[PDB]
């Protein structure tokens, strides 16, 4: 919460696998504002990332 | 990266590809050809725009 | 191993206070402007209520 | 009756645009804001038709 979510910086140091967005369009994201944010963070195997 | 409606740096500073596109997409690994012991520095990418 | 961040939220309903990198504008009234308040857009004239 | 029945023809037209349609969401700006062309044009075609 209180935070601007710039996620440009994400690109120096960070190669993403996966990335899915339900309920918006990922080129959306730099207009939007959220309301609620949480982020669940665990680790799993590779086979049940989907 | 390389589809419809994606966002990263690939498809926002380097390769965008309309929303209405006609064709396939067709990509292969080619960690036999494109990589060196050193490492290969030949390739670029925008990262800053 | 796998690490997998799911971030969870709402949308144009409640309160926001994260918002993104826009650059906010000045409050021009009593005239047909675009408006995005709170990633709402739409067209439209803004009076004191 | 006559008057009646033009007017309240009129206000259920008008209430009828709270109606989802089979989209997720019945306001146009709620559609296109959070949903690029691509996809937020299958709400759009679903609302039209409604």
């Amino acid at each position: 919460s209180n935070c601007v979510a710039d996620y440009s910086v994400l690109y120096n140091s960070a190669s993403f696998s996966t990335f899915k967005c339900y309920g918006v369009s990922p080129t959306k994201l730099n207009d939007l504002c959220f309301t609620n944010v949480y982020a669940d963070s665990f680790v799993i195997r590779g086979d049940e990332v989907r | 990266q390389i589809a419809p409606g994606q966002t990263g740096k690939i498809a926002d500073y380097n390769y965008k590809l309309p929303d209405d596109f006609t064709g396939c997409v067709i990509a292969w690994n080619s960690n036999n050809l494109d990589s060196k012991v050193g490492g290969n520095y030949n390739y670029l990418y925008r990262l800053f725009r | 191993p796998y690490r997998v961040v799911v971030l969870s939220f709402e949308l144009l309903h409640a309160p926001a206070t994260v918002c993104g990198p826009k650059k906010s504008t000045n409050l021009v009234k009593n005239k047909c402007v675009n408006f995005n308040f709170n990633g709402l857009t739409g067209t439209g004239v803004l009076t004191e209520s | 009756d006559v008057v009646n029945q033009n007017a309240q023809a009129l206000n259920t037209l008008v209430k009828q645009l709270s109606s989802n349609f089979g989209a997720i969401s019945s306001v146009l700006n709620d559609i296109l804001s959070r949903l690029d062309p691509p996809e937020a044009e299958v709400q759009i075609d679903r609302l039209i038709t409604g």
